């Protein structure tokens, strides 16, 4: 058949993924920053707002300050454009 | 040609090989019979999964 | 309804009954039995025929000097190999508080 490489790099979201990973974060926190990782768009510009991260967090715990506490984290990610 | 953590293919999820864009060495099976000769189970669990 | 048991026949095997070929080529096809069969199916490449992440293509010289519990790697191949362990060590040491 063809040579069918099947290596490309996800759009650094792959790349974001593991340095979220790669930096020390709590299972909940690692679950805050993967959904925060998913909401992102090919720009780097959050689709959601936080209230609506929040609401899809489904948790009273949850509040607004951890939310943003979790993003600012997440906002000094590894490549340029994480704002 | 050395590497840590490239790229590795969408078919079996292999890394790509001979030197194609910063790929790795095949390991033989003569060689995972000498490491049975060795008898270093754990290593190939190492050398299959990690 | 023959035609149709004919490529079903050819869709498993097409090396027993049939040939298939691709445009512009005579070799024929790969069925679902071919990459299981032979040199080039499933089975083999199972035999850890898989690529290997951390190795490859060295030249051998003579050491006169290093004893047998000892060998040479060259530098330019090291820090690669080794890189997510010089990781460890800088974020363990203070020296990089970001990856």
């Amino acid at each position: 058949l063809p040579v069918y490489q099947g290596e490309t790099t996800q759009t650094l979201q792959d790349y974001l993924m593991w340095q979220v990973e790669l930096t020390p974060f709590t299972d909940t926190d690692r679950a805050i920053a993967t959904s925060i990782v998913d909401a992102v768009d090919d720009t780097g510009y959050l689709t959601i707002q936080i209230e609506d991260i929040v609401d899809s967090i489904g948790d009273d715990e949850i509040g607004l300050e951890e939310v943003e506490a979790v993003l600012k984290r997440i906002q000094r990610f590894d490549p340029v454009g994480v704002a | 040609h050395a590497r840590s953590t490239g790229s590795y293919s969408l078919v079996t999820q292999q890394p790509l090989g001979g030197k194609a864009q910063f790929g790795g060495q095949r390991f033989g099976e003569m060689e995972v019979w000498a490491l049975e000769a060795y008898g270093a189970a754990y290593t190939l669990q190492e050398m299959l999964t990690v | 309804k023959r035609m149709l048991q004919e490529a079903v026949d050819a869709l498993l095997d097409n090396g027993r009954r049939g040939r298939a070929i691709t445009g512009s080529n005579k070799r024929p096809l790969k069925s679902l039995a071919d990459m299981i069969k032979g040199k080039q199916g499933r089975f083999r490449q199972n035999l850890l025929g898989k690529r290997v992440d951390y190795s490859g293509r060295s030249v051998i010289t003579v050491g006169p000097y290093l004893r047998l519990h000892q060998c040479g790697l060259p530098k330019k191949m090291a820090l690669e190999l080794f890189k997510p362990f010089i990781y460890g060590k800088l974020e363990l040491r203070g020296l990089a508080t970001t990856i």
